[PDB]
């Protein structure tokens, strides 16, 4: 019903992946997983899809992120890029944050 | 880069959308993806996203209620001359009565001139909104010097005020009000839902409450807003008249002292808020109608409406408003009122009369450095007179007029160009006689009852300084059905809003003015046509005569000093003052104005002085001999004329 979950660990005194690498972006469900609202970040190293690079990011931030940008542009986009807005959103609010409190947030 | 796509799972199957944001920074302006992406913070593990959420209040009691919001604009009239904010024609484009209305494409770009950030970058926002940037406008706002302050940041979609405290020590508290649209809502970031943080909702608006627990406590206990009333008086209300709820609101707080003792308490800082509501709704109707075009008698009443709003504000609390004046607005109302006859507009009709006068405080400022205004002003006051007995109806249409024209005087008085000083000193005399014991007796009654705001009184602009805390009191009706508490509450209010409507320079164009030496004693000076009488409770006065009054039941005495051809000799006059000589010659029934360019002064024995009367022509007179203005049945009261001599003396027949 989707794909592996993760744990999710912040990247210390380094560097990021930016949007200009990343090209593909996996999310889960609110029953997936485990009421973690996961992301995966896909993007090929080197040239193609030789070996590609999958890091974890958190899916309601990404979600909020997609959710954000549709809506500061409505006025150039149609076809999915509208529907994928309130599909999206939807999504977006099947996600129970305050279950997170006593939940085992390591069970990745 | 450019193209990214993402996968999906509806139920039990994987979707697949596709979003080149490559295309949509073409089309889009403000549409920067790298900065948003990394707002978010993509890779902020699961466990420390957590308490940068619950560390937010939560609106536990979101409650909403049937608010439909009220028809504001009227549809343009017929050929109504749509002109451009942007640019005024090197001449005029209308009249007076022709319809007219103005684009809102370049008006709004006009008023929200200034850009800035309704989202800042503190620590509480940064939590919960993507940082924004578009045309706004603010209202600042700095009490307890810097140790607290609130914001009115609105946009053309949305207003959001926020609250600043500070304890003795670094510690900075803060909360902030949302309003506008649902649609509208600025984006939340991380795992944020409106619902959890909208307090009050209606078909299409909501009211969000945007701070943190450990704030929300050190403020709830001082600020416990009524956000149902508060939300629904700010959705349900035209424009217009939210801005004198507010405006009213504030006189209130005025008479309560809130004015130089500023109470931290709900009531002010709900006002607050409120107030920047009334420009954000004025704001929000020209952005409804995009590309459409506002009635010009709308503007003139709304944004009036907005002007002596400011005024209020600023003269209370050192607060500032930037981003809702547009110069265009301000040159067509200038301009077209440049083209009517002023001396004449107190005979033109009373809705028109509003309208003329509404305007023409709007476009005071950009231009009519050498038009007519304060005339204008003067002859629709002059009307208003000579058609009653020193004392306006409480609640009259016409009322609400004199209101809108003193504001256009005011900023007249207050210039130092002796301009129309003549037709102005005018004004200031009329306005005094209406502030007849009548009058202040019954706005006095109004303000106990409840029932009269305290908004305007001719009283605020005349020349009657006599009045004070005591003297006040005395003027104030006596009757059981009045509670005598409430009552100095009045008093004490109408005193306050008095000492700062006016000011001591409000006088610093009357010529007679450079001639008193003790000004501190001096109870109301009487502006007239050859000469200026000046009475006051010293000889001090340099004029040409003293006159006193046979009375000596106040605390000093009582004098008048008359200043003839407004030019006044060195030193006062020898010892002993002329004694004021009784009269019974004149008759009742009057064929011609004997009194004309005169004026009447009543005192009473044991009381300071009652009531002034300037009998403008011959039909005032008549009504004055045949009303029962007169009564010499009373020792205690007596009746003084003043003429366009230095010449004084007392009535009895």
């Amino acid at each position: 019903w989707a794909y592996p979950c993760c744990h999710v660990t912040q990247l210390r005194a380094q560097h990021l992946l930016a949007l200009e690498n990343i090209s593909d972006i996996y999310l889960v469900s609110n029953q997936t997983c485990d009421g973690f609202s996961l992301a995966s970040l896909n993007s090929p190293k080197n040239g193609s899809n030789q070996l590609v690079i999958s890091r974890c990011a958190n899916g309601l931030n990404v979600v909020s992120f997609f959710i954000s940008i549709l809506k500061r542009s409505s006025s150039a986009l149609t076809g999915h890029l509208r529907e994928l807005l309130t599909t999206l959103e939807t999504l977006y609010g099947s996600f129970s944050v305050e279950d997170l409190f006593g939940a085992n947030l390591n069970r990745y | 880069l450019s193209e990214v796509k993402l996968h999906l799972d509806i139920e039990g199957h994987a979707s697949h959308y596709t979003i080149p944001w490559t295309e949509l920074m073409a089309k889009v302006p403000g549409l920067s993806p790298e900065a948003l992406w990394r707002e978010a913070n993509v890779t902020e593990d699961l466990a420390s996203m957590l308490n940068r959420y619950k560390l937010i209040y939560k609106t536990s009691g979101t409650l909403g209620i049937a608010l439909a919001e009220p028809v504001d604009i009227p549809a343009v009239s017929e050929g109504s001359m749509q002109v451009d904010a942007s640019k005024v024609h090197p001449g005029v484009i209308s009249g007076l009565n022709s319809p007219a209305c103005m684009l809102s494409a370049p008006l709004e770009k006009q008023l929200f001139y200034y850009i800035g950030t309704m989202l800042p970058n503190t620590r509480p926002h940064s939590y919960v909104f993507y940082q924004l940037r578009c045309h706004l406008s603010y209202v600042a706002l700095s009490i307890n010097g810097d140790k607290f302050q609130y914001t009115g940041a609105m946009t053309s979609k949305f207003l959001m005020g926020t609250y600043k405290r500070v304890t003795e020590k670094g510690d900075e508290h803060v909360l902030s009000l949302v309003f506008g649209k649902t649609k509208d809502l600025p984006d939340l970031r991380g795992p944020f839902s409106y619902p959890s943080l909208t307090s009050a909702q209606s078909g299409d608006y909501s009211l969000v409450i945007v701070t943190t627990f450990v704030h929300y406590a050190n403020f709830h206990n001082y600020f416990v807003p009524n956000l149902k009333d508060m939300f629904s008086r700010a959705v349900t209300m035209t424009a217009a008249s939210y801005a004198r709820y507010v405006l009213q609101k504030l006189v209130l707080l005025e008479m309560k002292g809130g004015c130089r003792e500023p109470e931290l308490d709900t009531e002010t800082l709900t006002t607050m808020f409120e107030v920047s509501v009334a420009f954000f709704k004025v704001g929000h109707a020209v952005g409804e109608t995009g590309n459409g075009c506002v009635d010009l008698r709308w503007l003139a009443k709304s944004f009036f409406e907005l002007t002596v709003l400011k005024d209020i504000i600023g003269i209370c609390y050192g607060a500032t408003v930037k981003g809702m004046q547009s110069y265009g607005l301000e040159r067509l109302a200038a301009m077209l009122m440049a083209t009517v006859k002023m001396e004449e507009l107190g005979h033109l009709t009373t809705e028109k009369q509003e309208y003329a006068l509404r305007l023409a405080t709007v476009g005071y400022p950009k231009a009519g450095v050498y038009s007519g205004l304060i005339g204008g002003a003067t002859s629709v006051l002059l009307s208003a007179y000579n058609r009653h007995p020193l004392f306006q109806p409480l609640h009259t249409v016409m009322r609400e007029t004199l209101f809108i024209g003193s504001h256009v005087v005011l900023r007249e008085l207050r210039l130092n160009v002796t301009t129309q000083g003549p037709n102005l000193a005018l004004y200031q005399l009329l306005s005094t006689a209406l502030c007849s014991a009548l009058e202040i007796g019954e706005v006095l009654r109004g303000l106990a009852l409840g029932t009269e705001s305290g908004l305007f009184s001719p009283c605020y602009l005349s020349l009657r300084f006599d009045l004070t805390r005591d003297k006040l009191l005395s003027m104030a009706p006596q009757e059981a059905t009045l509670d005598q508490a409430a009552v100095s509450n009045a008093v004490d209010g109408f005193l306050g809003r008095l000492s700062l409507e006016r000011e001591d320079r409000d006088a610093w164009h009357l010529p007679a003015y450079k001639c008193v030496d003790r000004l501190d004693k001096v109870l109301m000076i009487i502006p007239l046509i050859n000469v200026t009488f000046i009475i006051s409770s010293d000889r001090e006065v340099r004029g040409s005569a003293l006159y006193e009054a046979s009375t000596t039941y106040l605390s000093s005495s009582l004098f008048l000093s008359p200043v003839i051809m407004n030019k006044c000799s060195q030193g006062a006059v020898a010892g002993e003052p002329r004694q004021i000589p009784k009269i019974q010659n004149f008759t009742r029934t009057q064929k011609s104005c004997i009194f004309c360019g005169f004026a009447l002064l009543s005192y009473d024995e044991k009381e300071g002085l009652e009531t002034t009367t300037y009998i403008t022509s011959q039909e005032v007179q008549n009504s004055i001999l045949s009303s029962n203005y007169f009564d010499f049945d009373n020792l205690h009261v007596h009746y003084l004329l003043l003429t366009t001599n230095g010449t004084v003396m007392e009535i009895a027949g």
